[PDB]
């Protein structure tokens, strides 16, 4: 438990470990130089995962509640069986070379009900 | 179904990324390693027990060793130019016997600079053999590297000694450390750990012997990627440490040559003691201990006495004497008896002031220590060994630089965090 | 479309260009002292411009949500005649002049709601 | 009025201060070297601040409702007389001693509920 | 009109390259009326 | 543009003179614009 | 000046005060002197 | 430092070899080197 806690526990049932995960994230001559960049980078990267975070509508709330459903093109996996024994590093594998398309398709959506908040009062 | 999607952020994923490290101090006006600027705060560092992942670290292919070789090389050639430069001091030296202080001392005259400008005046200083070398008949007598590149004076308050310091990545990276010894890591650790920071590395240069590392838990390991690779060749670690004394009972006297405006030169004063050269002093049984042990192992990778240890060809000074470094001198012991396959024997150990190791290899002006006014009784551990393959027989070797570091950064690599990722639950809750 | 894409396009219905805006505000030797002062001037510009968002209680949202009415002294436009031929270059240069006002005043009235959220439970 | 304005006004409803304070804390050769030195240190000291913020449910709100309850170990403190007549810097340095646990404890319990929602639907 | 070769000054052999092309800065804010008041 | 000097009220605050680092940061301050401002410049040397 | 210069022959040997302890450098003639006002104060936050 | 600098002794125009009275290499004992210019 702590840094990276929990890294080889369960599937879903290891959300317990997405706080410390967050807070870590940031907070935590020659060398001045290297300090330099060693900082600002570590800044842009809570950044910009933060940023995809902000523009979905899921800001600061460590779930992303969306309206884009499933597509057959990702994989077919079960739920709850699929969900209890699975290597957190191999799902992301399988994905990774498709996994840009989402960022786009939400924000688009994401800007579908942003509009209807007014109109629907 | 109607399966909707959401993402979930702050989970563990990797990614490896090459990218800087940070230094930590963990701790004095001054030091070639800075140590000061470094952060020393190291409050109770959790190494977080992972596990059940099986992780590949790759040794020849990691980069922290690249990452850190820049860094030492930085270290060393910008903490000499703040100080005082010997040119103008590399003139022809007419320069002769000893009249005894004998054997590499050549005591010796300068006829160069006097400090108001023009004067110049005919003062002398001693010197090594080493460190002189010949263009008259035997007085045309000048400095080694004085023909190659400039040559820079060790600013005298600037130490020496290896203080241990500290690598970590930023926050938003972690390191990796599979806490296990049986690896010989190209393949997958499965008791992998997280740790805040790097434990104690120390910092030292030396060739064919690697001096103050990590302790061994009662195991020899052998980590090489091809055992027939024709190019680098064994890293061993050895034994609980054994202890190495050296010395040089010699004590000298300081002098001021006062070179120029405000540069006060240094040089060897006199001889005040006893002519005794520097030697080494290992136990006489605690060498065929170790031998025993890797000889075993060895005729497991290797055809099993035919085991044959053998000096090198030679061609290089660097690496045909083992190289020490202790109170701030630079020693160059003949290793003739290490490696011959054999009380307190003792190893003769020579001393050239004037060395250009990072002249050749991030280029600028060679450096030189000061004589030390004071004894040296320096003492130090063992833990390392480096041998070359050509019946097998084994000769020293090493050269490359990126040798003496890869004994203790094995068990690290630097890794990239990937919080983000998608799951599918039920949603809608909006509009 | 893409970077400012849709410029010149509608009024009012080219908010579909909003996210596009917003996700490339900040993600994208001689010239290694300029790219200091190069990334950290990007990073405070997005900060900046978030931090008016961030105390306005309309933090990623794409819209802000207030209290405070128009007032007759910044102009007379009507509705749906205005918001279909103009530009917005054009637009912004009107209110420039008083714009600053809006910040302070709304934020004298986001405070009063946030005490009553207490009260009225 | 102003940057830290009404520091020694009342200690409930000097909440007016609360929104100048937020807005300041980050808009605001041998010195360029100090300003790199200056800037980024003003940079995190804001996302510090905020990175708790944000991590307890309670980001750009100025509010942060929670479910831990008091403890007795922290101090027997009345309300409406303790909160009307009492120096806030010696308020704070009551608790300074102690106050590292409310960090973690909290995060403990904004992740429950957060599991919870999706169970609740 | 007689023309003769000149120059001088540095600032003469850029101008060619970057005249199609200006610096401009973003300005993201900006005030909409619409209704409102669904908060308290 | 014109500092606004906001004026705390009731505020019981100990301030150290000897202690106080302004002082202390501002002297290696000074010392290092005078030290620095003449690296770029000709050195008399030599002349003497 | 006299007091810039010191003595080290009879009364000719005057060389610099300072040359036979640190390097003497020249301030360039451009640069000036008056102490223009500063002010001193600490970044956001 | 000034050049005892002489004609071309064949090189022609602007080509003006020329001589030196250089610092050598071991900071004294200058030696008369030469080169073109
Ligand atoms: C593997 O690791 C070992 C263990 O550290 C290491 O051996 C150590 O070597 C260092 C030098 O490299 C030794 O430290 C030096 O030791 C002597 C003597 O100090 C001892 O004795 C005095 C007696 O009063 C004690 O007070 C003291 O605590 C020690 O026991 C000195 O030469 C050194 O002091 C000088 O250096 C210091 C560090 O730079 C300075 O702070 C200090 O002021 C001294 O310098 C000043 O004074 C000098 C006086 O002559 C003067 O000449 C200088 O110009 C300057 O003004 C230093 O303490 C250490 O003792 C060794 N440890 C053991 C257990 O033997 C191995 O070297 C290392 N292996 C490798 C390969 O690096
Ligand atoms: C390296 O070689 C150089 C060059 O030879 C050598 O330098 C010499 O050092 C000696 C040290 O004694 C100097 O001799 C002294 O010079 C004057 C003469 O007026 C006096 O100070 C000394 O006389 C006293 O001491 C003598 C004993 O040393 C007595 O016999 C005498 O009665 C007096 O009491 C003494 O003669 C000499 O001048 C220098 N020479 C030069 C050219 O600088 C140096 O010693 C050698 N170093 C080593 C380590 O061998
Ligand atoms: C971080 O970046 C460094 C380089 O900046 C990476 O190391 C280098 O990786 C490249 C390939 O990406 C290697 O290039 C290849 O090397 C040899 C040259 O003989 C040959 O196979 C190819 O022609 C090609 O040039 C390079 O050797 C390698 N090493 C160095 C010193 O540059 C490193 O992989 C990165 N680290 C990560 C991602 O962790
Ligand atoms: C430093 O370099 C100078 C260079 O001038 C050396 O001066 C030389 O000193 C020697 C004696 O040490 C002189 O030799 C003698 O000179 C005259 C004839 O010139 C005569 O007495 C002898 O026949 C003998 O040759 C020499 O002339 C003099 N000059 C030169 C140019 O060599 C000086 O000795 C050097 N000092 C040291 C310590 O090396
Ligand atoms: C600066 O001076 C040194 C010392 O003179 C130069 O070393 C030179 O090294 C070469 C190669 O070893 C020598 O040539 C031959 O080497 C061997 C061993 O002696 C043998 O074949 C011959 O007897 C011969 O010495 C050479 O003699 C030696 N000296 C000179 C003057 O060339 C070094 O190369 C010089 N560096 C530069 C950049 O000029
Ligand atoms: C995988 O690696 C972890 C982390 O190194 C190992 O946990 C470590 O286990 C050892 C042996 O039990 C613990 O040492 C013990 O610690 C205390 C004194 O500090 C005391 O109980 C004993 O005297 C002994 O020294 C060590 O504390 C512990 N490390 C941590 C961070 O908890 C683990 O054993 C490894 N697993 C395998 C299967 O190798
Ligand atoms: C580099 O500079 C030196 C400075 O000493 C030049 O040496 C000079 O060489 C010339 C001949 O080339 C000498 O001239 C002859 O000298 C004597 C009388 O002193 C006599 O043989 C003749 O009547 C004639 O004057 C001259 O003395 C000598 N010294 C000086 C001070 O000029 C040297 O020539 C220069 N080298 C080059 C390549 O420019
Ligand atoms: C999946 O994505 C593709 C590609 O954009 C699209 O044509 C399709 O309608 C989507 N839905 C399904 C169910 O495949
Ligand atoms: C979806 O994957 C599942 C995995 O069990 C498989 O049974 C099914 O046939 C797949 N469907 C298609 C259309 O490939
Ligand atoms: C996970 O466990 C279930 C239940 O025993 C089993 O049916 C399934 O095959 C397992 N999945 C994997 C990938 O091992
Ligand atoms: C790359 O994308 C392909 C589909 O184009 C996929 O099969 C594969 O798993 C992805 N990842 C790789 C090759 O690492
Ligand atoms: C995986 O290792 C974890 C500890 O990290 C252990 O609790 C779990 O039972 C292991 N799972 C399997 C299938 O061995
Ligand atoms: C004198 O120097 C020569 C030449 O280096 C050397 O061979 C000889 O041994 C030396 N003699 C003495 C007595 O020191
Ligand atoms: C740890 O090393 C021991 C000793 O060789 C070995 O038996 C064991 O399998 C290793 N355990 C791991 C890598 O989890
Ligand atoms: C090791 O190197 C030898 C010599 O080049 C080669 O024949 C052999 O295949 C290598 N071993 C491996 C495992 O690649
Ligand atoms: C040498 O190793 C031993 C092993 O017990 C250790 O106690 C000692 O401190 C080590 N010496 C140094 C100088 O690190
Ligand atoms: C070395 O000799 C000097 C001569 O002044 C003396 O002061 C010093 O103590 C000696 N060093 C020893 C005995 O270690
Ligand atoms: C080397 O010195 C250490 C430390 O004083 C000592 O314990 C050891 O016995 C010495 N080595 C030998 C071979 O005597
Ligand atoms: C070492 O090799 C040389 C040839 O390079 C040979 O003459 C000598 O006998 C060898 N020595 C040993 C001890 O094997
Ligand atoms: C080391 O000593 C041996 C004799 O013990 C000798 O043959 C050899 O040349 C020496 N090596 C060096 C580098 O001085
Ligand atoms: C090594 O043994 C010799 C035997 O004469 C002894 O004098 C010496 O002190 C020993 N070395 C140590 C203990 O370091
Ligand atoms: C507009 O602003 C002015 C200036 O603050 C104020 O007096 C007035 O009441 C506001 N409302 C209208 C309708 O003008
Ligand atoms: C407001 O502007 C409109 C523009 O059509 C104009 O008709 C109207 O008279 C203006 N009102 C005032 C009070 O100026
Ligand atoms: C915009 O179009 C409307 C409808 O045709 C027209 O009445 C109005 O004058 C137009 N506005 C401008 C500024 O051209
Ligand atoms: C500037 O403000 C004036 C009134 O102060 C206003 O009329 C004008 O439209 C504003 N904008 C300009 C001149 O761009
Ligand atoms: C207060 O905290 C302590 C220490 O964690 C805990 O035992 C206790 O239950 C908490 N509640 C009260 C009312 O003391
Ligand atoms: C709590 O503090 C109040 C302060 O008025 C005091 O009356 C009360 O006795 C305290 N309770 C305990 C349990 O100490
Ligand atoms: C605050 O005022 C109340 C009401 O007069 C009084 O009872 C209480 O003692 C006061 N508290 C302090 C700390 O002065
Ligand atoms: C420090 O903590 C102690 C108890 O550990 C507490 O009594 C005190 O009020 C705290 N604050 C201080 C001394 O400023
Ligand atoms: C606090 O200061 C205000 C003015 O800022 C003053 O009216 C009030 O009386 C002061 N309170 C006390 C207790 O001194």
């Amino acid at each position: 438990l702590g840094f990276l806690g929990a890294a080889g526990s369960t599937m879903g049932a290891a959300s317990l470990t997405l706080t410390v995960q967050a807070r870590l994230l940031l907070s935590g001559t020659v060398w001045g130089i290297k300090q330099l960049q060693a900082r600002v980078l570590a800044i842009e990267r809570y950044l910009k995962d933060q940023q995809l975070l902000g523009i979905w509508g899921c800001s600061g709330k460590l779930i992303c509640t969306t309206t884009v459903p499933w597509n057959t093109s990702w994989s077919n996996k079960s739920y709850d069986y699929i969900w209890n024994n699975m290597t957190w590093m191999q799902w992301e594998r399988e994905i990774d070379n498709y996994t840009g398309f989402i960022y786009t398709l939400i924000e688009e959506s994401q800007n579908q009900q942003e509009k209807n908040e007014l109109e629907l009062l | 179904e109607q399966l909707w999607v959401t993402v979930y952020y702050g989970v563990p994923v990797w990614r490896e990324a090459n990218t800087t490290l940070f230094c930590a101090s963990d701790a004095e006006v001054h030091n070639v390693w800075a140590t000061h600027a470094c952060v020393p705060t190291d409050p109770n560092p959790q190494e977080v027990v992972m596990g059940n992942v099986t992780e590949d670290f790759n040794m020849w292919k990691n980069n922290m060793v690249e990452q850190m070789h820049e860094d030492i090389i930085s270290l060393w050639c910008q903490s000499l130019k703040p100080c005082v430069k010997l040119t103008p001091l590399c003139v022809t030296l007419h320069c002769t016997n000893v009249t005894t202080m004998r054997e590499e001392m050549k005591n010796c005259s300068f006829n160069t600079t006097t400090v108001i400008r023009d004067k110049i005046q005919k003062e002398y200083a001693l010197f090594y053999k080493l460190d002189i070398v010949p263009i008259n008949t035997n007085t045309s007598y000048r400095l080694i590297n004085c023909n190659t590149s400039v040559i820079t004076q060790a600013c005298p308050k600037v130490s020496f000694e290896p203080i241990p310091i500290h690598y970590c990545a930023p926050a938003g990276f972690a390191i990796l450390k599979c806490n296990n010894k049986t690896f010989n890591g190209k393949g997958p650790c499965r008791n992998v750990s997280t740790v805040q920071c790097t434990h104690g590395i120390k910092p030292v240069v030396s060739t064919q012997l690697l001096l103050n590392g990590s302790l061994a838990e009662e195991d020899i390991i052998i980590r090489s990627e091809n055992f027939t690779n024709n190019g680098k060749n064994i890293i061993v670690q050895l034994k609980e440490p054994v202890k190495i004394n050296c010395t040089r009972p010699g004590n000298n006297t300081r002098r001021s040559i006062n070179i120029g405006p405000g540069r006060a030169f240094y040089a060897t004063g006199a001889i005040i003691g006893d002519i005794r050269k520097a030697h080494c002093n290992i136990s006489t049984e605690q060498w065929n201990n170790t031998l025993t042990q890797i000889v075993d192992k060895l005729r497991e990778q290797f055809g099993n006495k035919t085991i044959i240890f053998n000096q090198s060809s030679g061609g290089d000074p660097e690496v045909v004497m083992h190289t020490f470094n202790c109170g701030g001198e630079f020693f160059y012991c003949n290793s003739t008896q290490l490696f011959n396959s054999t009380d307190n024997i003792t190893l003769p150990c020579r001393i050239k002031q004037v060395i250009n190791m990072w002249q050749e290899v991030g280029g600028c002006g060679a450096m030189y220590a000061p004589p030390i006014r004071g004894q040296i009784d320096c003492s130090s551990n063992i833990t390392g060994l480096i041998l070359t393959r050509d019946n097998e027989t084994f000769r020293p070797g090493g050269g490359n630089m990126k040798d003496n570091w890869r004994s203790e950064l094995y068990k690290y690599k630097v890794v990239k965090i990937e919080p983000l990722g998608i799951a599918p639950t039920r949603a809608k809750r909006r509009v």
